[PDB]
RNA sequence: ACCCACUCCCGACCCGGGGAGGUAGUGACGAAAAAUAACAAUACAGGACUCUUUCGAGGCCCUGUAAUUGGAAUGAGUCCACUUUAAAUCCUUUAACGAGGAUCCAUUGGAGGGCAAGUCUGGUGCCAGCAGCCGCGGUAAUUCCAGCUCCAAUAGCGUAUAUUAAAGUUGCUGCAGUUAAAAAGCUCGUAGUUGGAUCUCUCUCGGCCGAAGCGUUUACUUUGAAAAAAUUAGAGUGUUCAAAGCAGGCCGCCUGGAUACCGCAGCUAGGAAUAAUGGAAUAGGACCGCGGUUCUAUUUUGUUGGUUUUCGGAACUGAGGCCAUGAUUAAGAGGGACGGCCGGGGGCAUUCGUAUUGCGCCGCUAGAGGUGAAAUUCUUGGACCGGCGCAAGACGGACCAGAGCGAAAGCAUUUGCCAAGAAUGUUUUCAUUAAUCAAGAACGAAAGUCGGAGGUUCGAAGACGAUCAGAUACCGUCGUAGUUCCGACCAUAAACGAUGCCGACCGGCGAUGCGGCGGCGUUAUUCCCAUGACCCGCCGGGCAGCUUCCGGGAAACCAAAGUCUUUGGGUUCCGGGGGGAGUAUGGUUGCAAAGCUGAAACUUAAAGGAAUUGACGGAAGGGCACCACC
């Protein structure tokens, strides 16, 4: 079930058994790498890059063509973002909720949802600090987190 | 969330055998599940089983021959010495004539009689009879 | 359900220790209030001085006068009521003489149709009530 | 009922199941080569696309995102791969 | 009380001393052995594996008041002599006396049930008493007081109290928590607990032939050391047996005084499943040879000297060869992105709807409220009613459902803005980030408190009118706080599904809500496709329903309250007979009301749950008789 909801949804991707490059796909691994570089330079997160490559260029899975994952490729080329995109989007959502709550002080539902969002933020940040992805002194403070956005 | 995939597998086998079904599906598969199933099968309690290999975590289709009364797991995996084995047998097995306690020992996964033959102890995984 | 983990020994032991206090007999034995309230103070028997003869009415379904005595215990100066068990045995007891009293058999609970009485007289004037009842002995003169 | 058995065929009972609940999971989607009548080259499009993709040589809306399978424009001939 | 005789200790000591200690005395703490009779002959009684005849003949084996007969046996006791001992005593030994009602006398509790064994007799008469509990006793008492008889243990047995088992009524094994006692109102959340798959010939040698680890750590398991005795377990051993003791055995000799266990922690050595843990991801990574530095216990039998220009060791870096150079998969775990939707979810603004009350004006008119009847109340200062307007404050009908959304409380006029969310779709991304949760925190109906605004309706309190024996209530007319909004407080509900969350598995069917997928055909877009509304299915979450010998349960009943003596997936809270009592007291929170935490003395044998049969109902529906009616 969801971490912060009573939902028990099942909807997710189902990878095919075959791990090979599709026969239709004629892009070399380096071609996919350069397309990834271009999309990252455009200002896109790895999830967006994967979605675009799947929808338009027919790249069913970048890991199966290049032997590497999109975030690893971005890091190896040196153009990966400062903090992971899931944590970034969680902080962005928290910032939006706080901005809404500043001008709507009677919204208890917004306060409850903000509590849930910040709990998720803290859990993800602790995990990232454990993996040395974030500096050990990193902390999410709700005073200037809009700069992190 | 699910801990103890072996508990899930054993409960599934038990529930299927109590309904009189001929096969049971087990997911996820694991090495411990395969070894426990092999121990069960060498004593004629289940029969042949097939490991379906998907690229994430396999499944097992176990053919059931209705000779199984109860296959169960013992959680936590208590450490069992050769002295405590008799007390565990008295607690778990329905008779001194049949039934097996499965242990994981440094010599592998084996029933309690085989652990007495090799003069070894270990951790109790479960039982079947 | 309850916790089943190899490292739950503190949790299990502590929960058992806290839950044992909801056992009425365990709490009565280990709290110390019952021992303080007990007129005998943990003793099986106690010697006392008969203050007066009191007749206790049997509870409603029955009908009788239970011949008891109020006694004051020498050890702590507490006043209790003690049944004089057999018949005519109240005639064996005078006023202001020493009697040995024991419990009535329910470990501090009233017995039968005798309200608020949980003690019985065993001896009077250092002679057992059984000996006087059976005529084996006579009270001293 | 006698799983993974060839004696009783079950292509129809397997592609009816949920994709995750199959014996071996497999996607319900596909990639398709699309020709635009005005265009002259292949475009490989995902069936459940989430992007408004355009022809690689023009500015024509090949498909639009929907709740599930993407909706293709008229005249564009689409054929599944594999 | 007797003694240093034993065991040992002290001193200058072979010699003295020792209330240490030994011996005896008192001793039903407790433990072992073990009398209170045995036998025979006649009379019965029983059976016979006797004749057989259920008439009977019957010393074959037996049983008894014979309170018949008879002798044999013996020790309790008295006593002598040894023996014992430091001196004695006690046992042991010997002799003398020592049994018939063998009076040389067995008791303690019971006889309704639990629980073995008398509704026999006399007395008493809800008295006296018995009774652990149920109960007995109010004129045959199977239960009290006794006589007789019987039974339980027996040199012992009853009573009180502590404690163990019984108690699976403290549940680790192993309990419960819908209704019997019980799941926090609801979420978040640190510690704690628990966590998915995955990795199969290297140092001095005189036995590939003594050795080193310098390499990757533990848990576990097995082993080996080390670990007082006594006790417990246990081997041997006729104490006359036994409890015991550590003795003893053989015709000077032979022999024992074993052995096991000794938990946790520490030490040690094999195993490597299970579980934790580690390296290589800006390569200041592994191996390999090169560029560069040192008194370097000798690299000078010669008086060292500056001819140690140097193997071996601690550095920093560069160029290289070389790795198959180095990233398990992508969970019917989780988070995040993205897509089209969806919902009485939330906040702000905005709009509409009648109704109610009030006000103004017009019409007509004497009644109008109100009730089970009335009365209080309004009314020719024109009420109620009809019409046209205005104002205010509430509320959001019908549509509206066993339908939706929300963590719960809860949420329903239009429109807009604001942020949020589930499910679905996904060949997207991260890659274990998770589950549950002490501490801590957010929200939390109604009522209630403080301040401000408002005040239509309803309305605690209160006033009046009724009903009534009384009513202080129900009913009526008014009506204060309140009910509405804003800002602070409170934190409680039958806050309920009286049912914790997460995960797996175990039947069938038809619906319904959202999303997606597929498909005859019918309609609208008045034209192609698409998109709506239908129709037929499928898949995924959701609210439910019906059904079923899945299974469970005391049952009611529940597809969970199932997968439970065939008991162990993870985890939180919590119950332990009924009252006293959610009380007292302390702490803490609050302005207050009160909230959280939370006893004990004492009292009691039941309280309670589910179901059954009756009885009753100021409950419903029927049927019948001229002792009912028409």
């Amino acid at each position: 079930g969801r971490m912060h909801a009573p939902g028990k949804g099942l909807s997710q991707s189902a990878l095919p058994y075959r791990r090979s490059v599709p026969t239709w796909l004629k892009l070399t691994s380096d071609d996919v790498k350069e397309q990834i570089y271009k999309l990252a330079k455009k200002g896109l997160t790895p999830s967006q890059i994967g979605v675009i490559l799947r929808d338009s260029h027919g790249v069913a899975q970048v890991r199966f063509v290049t032997g590497n994952k999109i975030l690893r490729i971005l890091k190896s080329k040196g153009l990966a973002p400062d903090l992971p995109e899931d944590l970034y989007h969680l902080i962005k959502k928290a910032v939006a909720v706080r901005k809404h709550l500043e001008r709507n002080r009677k919204d208890k539902d917004a306060k409850f949802r903000l509590i849930l969002i910040e709990s998720r933020i803290h859990r993800l940040a602790r995990y990232y600090k454990t993996k040395r992805v974030l500096p050990p002194n990193w902390k999410y403070e709700s005073s200037t987190a809009s700069a992190l956005v | 969330v699910r801990m103890n995939v072996l508990a899930d597998a054993l409960k599934s086998i038990n529930n299927a055998e109590k309904r009189g079904k001929r096969q049971v599906l087990i997911r996820p598969c694991s090495k411990v599940i395969v070894r426990f199933l092999t121990v069960m099968m060498k004593h004629g309690y289940i029969g042949e089983f097939e490991i379906i290999d998907d690229h994430r975590a396999g499944k097992i289709v176990v053919n059931l021959t209705g000779r199984l009364n109860k296959c169960g797991v013992i959680s936590p995996r208590f450490d069992v010495q050769l002295k405590d084995l008799e007390k565990w047998q008295n607690n778990l097995l329905p008779s001194r004539q049949f039934g097996f306690i499965v242990l994981t020992t440094s010599a592998g996964i084996m029933d309690h009689e085989e652990a007495r033959r090799k003069h070894t102890g270990g951790k109790i995984l479960g039982f079947f009879f | 359900g309850k916790c089943r983990g190899l490292r739950t020994a503190r949790k299990l032991r502590s929960h058992r220790r806290d839950q044992k206090w909801h056992d009425k007999q365990y709490k009565k034995a280990h709290l110390g209030t019952a021992l303080k309230a007990n007129p005998f103070g943990g003793a099986s028997h106690a010697k006392g001085i008969v203050l007066e003869k009191v007749g206790v009415e049997a509870k409603q379904p029955n009908s009788a006068i239970r011949k008891c005595v109020r006694v004051q215990l020498i050890k702590n100066g507490k006043k209790i009521t003690a049944f004089v068990p057999n018949d005519g045995c109240l005639n064996f007891i005078e006023e202001n003489d020493e009697v040995l009293v024991a419990g009535f058999g329910r470990k501090g609970h009233a017995v039968g149709d005798i309200p608020g009485v949980r003690f019985k007289v065993v001896k009077v004037a250092n002679v057992s009530l059984l000996a006087l009842y059976k005529g084996k002995k006579e009270r001293p003169r | 009922p006698l799983a993974k058995d060839l004696l009783h065929p079950s292509p129809e009972e397997e592609k009816r199941k949920h994709k995750k609940k199959r014996l071996v999971q497999s996607p319900n989607s596909y990639f398709m080569d699309v020709k635009c009548p005005g265009c002259y080259k292949i475009t490989t499009v995902f069936s459940h696309a989430q992007t408004v993709v355009l022809c690689v040589g023009c500015s024509t809306v090949l498909c639009q995102p929907t709740g599930g399978k993407a909706r293709l424009t008229e005249g564009c001939s689409f054929r599944r791969k594999q």
